């Protein structure tokens, strides 16, 4: 469907096998379908044939809110409260996209699982691959900050890592 | 029905009941017979359990002691 | 149960097959000529049917048919006798094959104490 | 002749069991007599004022105020500090501390241990 | 662990259920060791055959304690098996029911249980399994064939020991619609639910004929044992207890000393210390 | 109360205590909802020893069978693949050791 | 439970006590009726035996001896009728008892909806206050200086009297309430 | 029994509780339901609430 | 659910008791005979009869009170006030 | 936030010039009001706080804290209308007048943005408090209980003014945007140590940490039904929120000063359960009961994970609706038979059915029976503790099991049973009570519904 | 009648609400309803491309 990204939220192209009876019994699920289209899917569609036919003559729009990019903490200079302000809401809105991305790659894995069912352990490699880079590098910017975790603290993070990284590259060309 | 209790005396039965137990042993029985009669296979087994000492070293592969 | 179990456990664990180790000698030790085990079944036939992984043996494909035969004639639930026994036919085959090998394990293990107690009394004269 | 029967802390000894049972001493009689004397005047007490048409509420009961009053306000006026009273407040408010206090921390000093050599399992350990 | 667990469980509690008085303590302790099968079932790595039993213990089960109900009902709450008799014929279709009930769940060769606890056992008996958990649940099916033994034997079997005021009445269409509809998924129910699902194990189709009639030996070698011993409570002799009468009946002093020592430690703990 | 007679008509007949009879101080640890001291069938300690011994009889007789396993004469189980080398997840561009299996 | 108990039990109340409990244990070990007959005839053959003695101190012996022996071959799973104490029906209608003080504080609405059972509960009410001082006045003229020394109690001396302490005995909840 | 419309109530709880154990897809839910069929086995157990053993 | 009981059926069946009793003539039996003084009885024949009508009744009456039931009419009117029987 | 302040100032002038035969109506009324404005509150920001004014802001943590105060108002007002009939007008005109100086305190130190502010304004809870119990109180402990109170809470927060000040002077401001954007880490040293020391144990006291609790059974106990309501649902939480707000400075050295203080909330919750398995006291053992939970609020705090801060939040709240629910119920016991002792009145699940029924939903929000937010609370905590050492689950389970057995014990014990004979004053329930109860539990039940809204800015 | 009246209200109105809120507006987000893949046999058809799923090799038979 149109209502969602396919790019965003991959699918695989369905593959239903064709019908091939091979007795002459009548095929109860078949019947019970026939019997549950005729009672159940043309109301409900005519239902929302009719909804869907009110909402059209009132049609309105909702956007969605655009945020421009601001001096982040390592540009705030020390105790500049204008800017270190922006630059906290700035990587707390961050924040939260990240924590929806992984969300995003979560449900995908969670969802190719259940799909390819019995051997979901060969043909899931795939996802599984970009869920573990994800929550890699998800855990890395984010690990131990803390209840109080802040912009300032995630730098410093980061600073620490890339004093350890640097260390051992000296040390591994020395 | 209304069924008058008896004191010290065999209580008084009703023969739809009667009928409905005898019809349901005599259907268990039936099965049971009829399941042992087709498909036998489930309580006696259908494949012979090989006897590995009457496997000879030719076909196991393996060569005469002294060589 | 079984006389094996008695027979290692109440006597010698060495001419005994271990069921962890086996087998414990070259696949063709004492076959000159050996062959292969062939396998019908495809590995993408058998990822289609989606096959539990303890379902996917050397007898699969009669497996694959037995479910191809079940799922067309679905209100006929007894209809897929002879796939049935063609599958049972298989793996029953598989676990004689698996019983020779036991046994042939064992063979050689009393071969090679044999072998080793005639070397030590060549030594030992 | 048949094995004996040792009676417990939790499983007492039966009434028909008592060696007390079979030695009735005169006075033993009278002191029957006496509780249930005791136990008639108390009963006839409440069967009054139980029966009375014109009571409305509860018969309160001194017994249970003594319970609930023993047992909640005269506990530390009769508190005396002895070496059995020390010893034992000590042990049961001290000891369960320090035995926590040890288990976590050596719990946390291998986890940290773990962590700096890092050679611990911290994937997927996104939730904290 | 798990298969472990599940033996012990179901061998001690058809252990305590063998030597019973309560109809209803019988049939829960008879619950209580199908739950332990079907424990060792999912801790040999069996877990489909786990759900299988799962449903035939279901419908088999429900329909014994139906039965079990009617006949409290129309003794007038009498729950003793001791009091009970004469029910053969006093009340017939109860009768039938729980006698096909208790066929099923010893595992007759082809009714609901068959079809399940054929399966465990074998795949019990096949299987890479330890060998005193493989002695336990065998010991445990003998003694689930004698307790349902002494269900029937001192329930319906003999002469009355209910008061004389006989208000026995089992016309009841409710009761005989619902004992019925139980009744025909604890013949029937096991065979079709078998053939419907999809092969998800890999049979064992090879195995010695002596292991492949584990099962019915042990029942059978349970239900004559456990007749004999019945039959021998009509003759007028007397003899006391002995001790492993005394653990079997009392539950395995289990219920005694872990219910009266640590809730005692723990109550006086937490008024005297805290 | 489970000691106390049952068929005396007490004052209060679940608690089975009296009117104005003084109460024992642990009576909220001695109600018949609680910790129970009737006399048993059996003394305490043949129940303590009884229990106690079968359960370590139990766990020593696991213990025993865990290292004397019981199994069936065969060999392992054989699978096609590399004993399923791609379908249990293995590294597709990493080659695995060859498993072959012969028949016999 | 409607008998008041008396300070102590005689030496021939607690044999007929044993006698009972060892008959009923015998009864749960013999299930059969024909078994439980024969043994417990065999049973009461020991009492008649033992049924004359001049030596109460050996007759006190012989008791202690009995009850040793029934502690030993007591059956540890003993037959309890479903409503005595120990039985699996005791106790279960003890939630559907309610008594008239409760029934007393209804709605008018209630009260009228049973026109005529209210008129027969007011009749008792007033049979009630109207005799509660001559039940307290007989009470307190019959009971020695001391005290009441047994749970027993007096019943109406007199023609238009009622017995004293009555109210809650015949006004309690009847036995199947609902 | 004068309750049998609650009794009724009672089973069809248990019902859903074990509906919806069987059918959770997530622990959360899964507990959800265990913990409601022990409430419901709580409240069934103890039906004559002035039994002291049944309580 | 059962019958309710009567005056009279409890009167019956404790005299059909008492007269399928071998110790106690049946022509000789009435509800107001007494087990020792008019009848020969003692106090283990008394626990007996006393045994007899709970398997009868299927209720326990308790020992303090068993004590008590010195004749027939006696053990009617307990079994009638303790089953809540007025009629 | 002067849009809620003003109303209850004005409440103030009602109360005061009311007609003697409408006190109650108004003030139930217009606290009612008053709460549905608060409720405004909850439509919190994704990114910052709302920050009204240089002096009052809303938090996601402050919020729900909030409509709990507003909404628990007219709650009281039902419960002391019940046990306040043959007072004078003036005398209750003045309960009131506590009632809503207690709520007005409250919500200007839930909206205090400095530390200084809020340090005042939590310390004047404490006089309509101690008015309140030493005055309406029924028995002769409420002197003795009001001293406890008083004392412990004073000795706890006098350091804390001490530390505010020195914090104060050291850096140049006590804003507490200021003093989160400018934090600085704190080094190991005995000054900190002892910093550290006075706010936390401050808060500690209000808490109450194990140890420090003596003054919460003799308050709860002893002071009349409104005190103990508002004492166990907001006047708790004061410390949760403290701790959460304070907690901002001390770090990295609350990473070692917090094991004495985490030992003790966990093997105090043990005992306090365990306590509660065998009291006497109905009341004292809700006052039990709401200290071990406050130990797992602790518990939650001192580890300090956002998702034990959200647990936290969650767990108060549901603990604050819980104990006022139990509080009411025993209340009514209370007022029933005139006496506090548990197994005093039994049978009362057959001489009130609504009111067994009010019992045993009440018992099964307190142990935590999913989906309720209690349990949401306390699974939170229990994973964010689990994370942080995995012998805290044993803990937590003998915990969870202990809560289990005592509400069991303590529904048992009243409900269940024969009733006691000679008990024959317990008329039927009346129309007060059940909308008491029913106004008590149905918003637990739609928090449950829409549990983001307490789990706090960490969400 | 009372079976007619019971079955349209209890069975037919749920399954309408539950159908119209699974199609339009469970059905509507990604993920929520998936459906695991269908079995596919050798020798098959598979429908949305019109394609042949090939038969198996030859089988060495057995008797
Ligand atoms: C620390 C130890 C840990 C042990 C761990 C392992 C435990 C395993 C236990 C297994 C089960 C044991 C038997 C039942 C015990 C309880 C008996 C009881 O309470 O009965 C009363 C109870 C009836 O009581 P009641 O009607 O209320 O009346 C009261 C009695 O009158 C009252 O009369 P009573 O008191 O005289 O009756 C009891 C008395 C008589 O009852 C019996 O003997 C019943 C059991 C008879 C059958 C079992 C033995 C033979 C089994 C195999 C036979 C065939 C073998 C193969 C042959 C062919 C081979 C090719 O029992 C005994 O004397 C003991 C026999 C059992 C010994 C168990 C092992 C040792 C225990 C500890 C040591 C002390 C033992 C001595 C006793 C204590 C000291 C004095 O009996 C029954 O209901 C029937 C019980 C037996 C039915 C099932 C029989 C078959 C199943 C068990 C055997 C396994 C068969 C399959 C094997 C498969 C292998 C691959
Ligand atoms: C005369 C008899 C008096 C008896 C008084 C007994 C009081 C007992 C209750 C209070 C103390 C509880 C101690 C629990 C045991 C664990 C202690 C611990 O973790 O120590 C190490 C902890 C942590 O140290 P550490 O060992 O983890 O440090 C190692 C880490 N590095 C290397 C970075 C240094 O020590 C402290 O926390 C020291 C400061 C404690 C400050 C005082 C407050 C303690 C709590 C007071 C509660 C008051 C109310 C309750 C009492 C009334
Ligand atoms: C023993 C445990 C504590 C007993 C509490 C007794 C109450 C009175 C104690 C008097 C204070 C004890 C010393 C406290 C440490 C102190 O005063 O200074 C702390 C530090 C040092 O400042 P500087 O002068 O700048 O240092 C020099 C830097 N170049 O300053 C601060 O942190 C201010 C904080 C004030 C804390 C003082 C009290 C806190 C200690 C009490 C523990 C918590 C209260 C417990 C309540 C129980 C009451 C007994
Ligand atoms: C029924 C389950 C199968 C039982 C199989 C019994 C095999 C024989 C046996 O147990 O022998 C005793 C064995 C000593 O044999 P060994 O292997 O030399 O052990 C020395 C330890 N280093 O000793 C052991 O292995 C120790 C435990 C013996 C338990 C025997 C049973 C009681
Ligand atoms: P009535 O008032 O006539 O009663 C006559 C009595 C018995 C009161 C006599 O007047 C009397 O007191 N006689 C002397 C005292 C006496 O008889 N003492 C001995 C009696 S006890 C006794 O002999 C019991 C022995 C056999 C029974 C023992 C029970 C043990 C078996 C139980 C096993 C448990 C399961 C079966």
């Amino acid at each position: 469907p149109d209502s969602w990204d396919k790019d965003v939220y991959p699918e695989p192209p369905r593959r239903t096998p064709a019908p091939a009876p091979q007795t002459s019994l009548p095929n109860p699920v078949t019947y019970l379908t026939k019997i549950f289209d005729l009672l159940v899917d043309r109301p409900v569609t005519l239902a929302r044939e009719f909804i869907e036919q009110q909402h059209a003559k009132n049609r309105y729009y909702y956007y969605h809110r655009e945020f421009r990019r601001v001096p982040d903490i390592t540009e705030c200079e020390e105790k500049d409260i204008l800017c270190m302000f922006e630059a906290e809401m700035q990587w707390r809105r961050d924040y939260k996209v990240d924590q929806e991305i992984v969300n995003i790659i979560q449900e995908r894995l969670k969802a190719c699982q259940q799909r390819e069912g019995e051997s979901y352990r060969q043909n899931c490699a795939k996802e599984l691959e970009q869920f573990t880079q994800v929550s890699k590098a998800f855990q890395d910017r984010y690990s131990d900050l803390g209840a109080h975790y802040s912009a300032r603290k995630c730098l410093a993070k980061q600073k620490q890592r890339m004093l350890a990284e640097r260390k051992a590259a000296k040390e591994a060309a020395a | 029905v209304h069924i008058e209790p008896r004191y010290r005396q065999f209580p008084q039965l009703t023969r739809s009941q009667l009928i409905q137990a005898e019809f349901f042993s005599a259907t268990m029985w039936f099965w049971i017979l009829w399941r042992f009669w087709h498909d036998s296979d489930a309580v006696l087994g259908h494949f012979p359990y090989p006897d590995p000492s009457q496997w000879t070293d030719e076909e196991l592969g393996i060569l005469p002691d002294d060589e | 149960m079984g006389a094996h179990l008695a027979r290692r456990y109440l006597g010698d664990a060495s001419k005994e097959p271990d069921p962890l180790r086996m087998p414990t000698f070259p696949p063709d030790y004492g076959f000159p000529e050996r062959k292969e085990r062939e396998m019908v079944a495809t590995q993408q036939e058998m990822n289609d049917a989606q096959l539990m992984l303890q379902q996917r043996d050397y007898c699969a494909h009669y497996l694959i048919q037995l479910l191809k035969c079940k799922r067309d004639s679905f209100p006929n639930f007894l209809a897929c006798k002879h796939e049935q026994h063609d599958w049972d036919y298989c793996e029953h085959l598989d676990y004689v094959k698996r019983m020779k090998e036991f046994e042939r394990e064992r063979r050689l293990l009393q071969r090679k104490k044999r072998r080793e107690q005639r070397e030590a009394e060549m030594a030992r004269g | 002749s048949f094995p004996k029967y040792k009676p417990s802390r939790l499983a007492t000894l039966p009434a028909t069991l008592d060696p007390a049972e079979y030695d009735i001493s005169p006075e033993t009689r009278k002191a029957q007599a006496e509780r249930l004397a005791i136990r008639s005047r108390l009963k006839r007490e409440y069967l009054l004022q139980y029966n009375d048409p014109n009571r409305l509420g509860v018969i309160e009961d001194p017994a249970l105020i003594r319970w609930t009053y023993a047992r909640s306000a005269n506990i530390y006026p009769n508190f005396r500090p002895t070496p059995k009273t020390s010893l034992l407040g000590a042990l049961f408010g001290i000891g369960p501390l320090f035995f926590w206090y040890y288990v976590f921390k050596t719990d946390r000093d291998k986890k940290e241990k773990l962590i700096q050599e890092g050679k611990l399992d911290q994937t997927f350990n996104i939730s904290y | 662990m798990t298969l472990c667990l599940g033996a012990i469980t179901t061998l001690f509690t058809a252990l305590c259920a063998i030597t019973q008085n309560d109809i209803k303590k019988i049939v829960a302790f008879s619950t209580s060791s199908q739950l332990g099968l079907m424990m060792v079932t999912i801790g040999i790595n069996q877990p489909h055959l786990a759900f299988l039993h799962i449903c035939m213990h279901a419908f088999f089960k429900a329909m014994l304690f139906m039965c079990s109900g009617s006949i409290i009902h129309s003794l007038n709450d009498e729950q003793d098996i001791r009091k009970m008799g004469g029910l053969y014929k006093a009340m017939p279709f109860t009768t039938t029911a729980l006698i096909i009930g208790s066929l099923a769940l010893t595992g007759m060769p082809y009714l609901t249980g068959f079809y399940s606890k054929d399966l465990i056992i074998e795949a019990v008996n096949m299987s890479y399994t330890n060998a005193w958990a493989l002695l336990m649940t065998l010991i445990a099916t003998s003694l689930t064939a004698a307790y349902s033994t002494r269900i029937i034997f001192f329930a319906f079997l003999g002469k009355p020991r209910f008061p004389p005021l006989v208000l026995i009445n089992e016309n009841n269409p409710l009761l005989i619609n619902s004992i019925k509809r139980l009744l025909i998924g604890s013949i029937f129910a096991g065979f079709i639910i078998s053939n419907n699902i999809p092969p998800m194990t890999v049979p064992n189709t090879t195995m010695p004929l002596y292991m492949k009639m584990t099962a019915l030996i042990v029942t059978i070698m349970g239900f004559m044992l456990a007749l004999e011993l019945n039959n021998t409570t009509y003759y007028l002799k007397f003899k006391y207890p002995s001790q492993t009468y005394k653990f079997s009946n009392m539950l395995g002093y289990y219920p005694s000393i872990m219910h009266r020592l640590p809730t005692y430690h723990n109550l006086s703990m937490s008024q005297k210390s805290a | 109360q489970q000691e106390r007679d049952p068929w005396y008509d007490w004052d209060h007949p679940d608690l089975r205590l009296n009117w104005g009879e003084p109460i024992h101080w642990d009576l909220d640890m001695y109600i018949r909802n609680r910790v129970d001291t009737s006399p048993t069938p059996v003394s305490w300690n043949t129940m303590c020893k009884h229990l106690f011994g079968f359960v370590a009889f139990m766990l020593f007789m696991f213990w025993v069978g865990e290292i004397y396993p019981s199994y069936q004469p065969v060999g392992p189980k054989q699978y096609p693949y590399n004993d399923l080398y791609l379908e249990r997840g293995g590294d597709p561009t990493k080659e695995p050791e060859p498993v072959v299996h012969y028949e016999i | 439970a409607f008998s008041a108990p008396a300070a102590y039990l005689t030496h021939q109340q607690k044999v007929l006590r044993l006698y009972k409990r060892a008959l009923r244990h015998l009864e749960s070990w013999c299930v059969h009726r024909d078994k439980y007959r024969y043994f417990a005839c065999l049973m009461r053959a020991r009492f008649d035996e033992h049924k004359n003695e001049k030596d109460m101190v050996k007759a006190t012996q012989l008791l202690r001896q009995a009850e040793e022996e029934f502690w030993y071959g007591q059956h540890p799973q003993p037959y309890i009728f479903p409503e005595s104490p120990g039985g699996t029906s005791y106790e279960r209608y003890e939630c559907y008892k309610v008594p008239e003080w409760c029934l007393d504080d209804w709605h008018p609405s209630e009260k009228a909806m049973y026109p005529d059972y209210f008129a027969k509960r007011e009749q008792w009410k007033r049979l009630r206050r109207e005799s509660w001082e001559r039940e307290v006045k007989q009470l307190q003229e019959e009971t020695p200086p001391g005290g009441p020394r047994t749970e027993a109690l007096p019943p109406a001396r007199k023609e238009g009297d009622l017995p004293p302490l009555w109210w809650h005995i015949v006004t309690r909840p009847r036995e199947r309430p609902m | 029994d004068p309750f049998i419309n609650r009794f009724f109530k009672y089973l069809l709880l248990f019902l859903i509780t074990m509906m919806i154990l069987v059918t959770a897809n997530n622990l959360f839910q899964l507990f959800i339901g265990w913990e409601g069929v022990g409430i419901m086995s709580f409240l069934l157990i103890g039906w004559w609430h002035g039994r002291t053993d049944a309580n | 659910d059962a019958p309710p009981l009567t005056l009279e059926a409890i009167k019956d069946r404790v005299l059909y008791v008492l007269k399928l009793y071998d110790k106690i003539d049946p022509e000789k039996l009435s509800v107001n005979s007494h087990f020792m003084k008019d009848l020969g009885l003692d106090s283990l024949d008394q626990v007996e009869i006393i045994m007899a009508m709970e398997d009868e009744f299927g209720f326990e009456i308790p020992d303090i009170d068993a004590e008590k039931l010195m004749c027939p009419q006696e053990i009617v009117d307990y079994i009638a006030d303790k089953k809540d029987v007025y009629e | 936030m002067l849009k809620i302040i003003i109303p209850t100032t004005m409440l103030l002038p009602m109360t005061w010039m009311s007609k003697h035969n409408m006190i109650w109506i108004n003030a139930t009324v217009h606290s009612l009001l008053i709460s549905l404005i608060s409720l405004s509150l909850l439509n919190q920001l994704g990114e910052n706080s709302l920050n009204f004014s240089l002096t009052f802001f809303s938090d996601s943590l402050s919020a729900p804290l909030l409509v709990l105060t507003t909404w628990l108002l007219p709650l009281m007002l039902m419960a002391s209308q019940s046990h306040l009939s043959k007072e004078t007008t003036t005398r209750k005109k003045l309960y009131i007048t506590m009632l809503i100086l207690l709520q007005l305190f409250l919500i200007m130190t839930f909206t205090a943005t400095e530390l200084i502010l809020f340090y005042i304004l939590f310390e004047a809870t404490l006089v309509p408090t101690l008015i309140i119990i030493t005055r309406w109180g029924n028995q002769t402990e409420r002197l003795n209980a009001g001293l406890y109170f008083l004392f412990y809470t004073l000795a706890g927060s006098l350091p804390l003014l001490v530390a505010l000040v020195y914090i104060q002077n050291t850096t140049g401001s006590l804003n507490f945007l200021i003093i989160h954007y400018w934090s600085h880490p704190l080094s190991n040293s005995w000054s900190n140590i002892f910093m550290w020391l006075a706010c936390i144990m401050a808060f500690m006291v209000k808490m109450p940490l194990y140890g420090l609790h003596l003054w919460l059974p003799k308050a709860h106990v002893e002071a009349p039904i409104a005190g103990s309501m508002v004492l166990a649902a907001v006047l708790l939480k004061l410390g949760g929120y403290g701790m959460m707000r304070i907690t901002t400075i001390l770090n990295p050295l609350t990473n070692y000063m917090a094991y004495p203080f985490l030992m003790l909330s966990m093997w105090g919750m043990i005992m306090t359960s365990s306590i509660c398995l065998r009291q006497t006291d109905l009341k004292s053992l809700i006052a039990y009961s709401s200290v071990s939970h406050m130990a797992l609020v602790i518990v939650a705090i001192m580890i300090q994970t956002p998702w034990s801060f959200m647990g936290a939040t969650a767990l108060m709240i549901a603990h604050g609706l819980t104990s006022s629910m139990l509080f009411c119920l025993a209340n009514t016991n209370y007022e029933r038979v005139h006496s506090r002792t548990m197994i005093l009145a039994r049978g009362l699940q057959t001489l009130l059915p609504l009111m067994a029924t009010w019992w045993l939903v009440a018992s099964l929000t307190n142990l935590a029976l999913p989906p309720s937010i209690n349990l949401i609370g306390e699974l939170f905590i229990i994973t964010a503790s689990f994370s942080w050492s995995n012998i805290t689950i044993i803990l937590m389970g003998m915990n969870m099991m202990i809560t289990a057995l005592y509400s069991l014990y303590m529904l048992i014990t009243t409900q269940r049973g024969k009733y006691t004979h000679h008990i024959n004053n317990i008329k039927p329930s009346f129309t007060r009570e059940n909308a008491l109860m029913a106004l008590h539990i149905l918003p637990l039940l739609l928090l449950t519904l829409n549990p983001k809204m307490i789990l706090g800015p960490l969400y | 009648y009372r079976h007619s009246i019971f079955a349209v209200t209890h069975v037919l109105i749920p399954v309408w609400i539950i159908h119209y809120y699974l199609k339009y507006h469970v059905t509507a987000k990604p993920y929520t309803v998936v459906e695991r893949k269908p079995r596919i046999f050798p020798g098959d058809t598979i429908l949305e491309t019109g394609e042949v799923i090939p038969l198996m090799k030859e089988f060495p038979d057995q008797h």
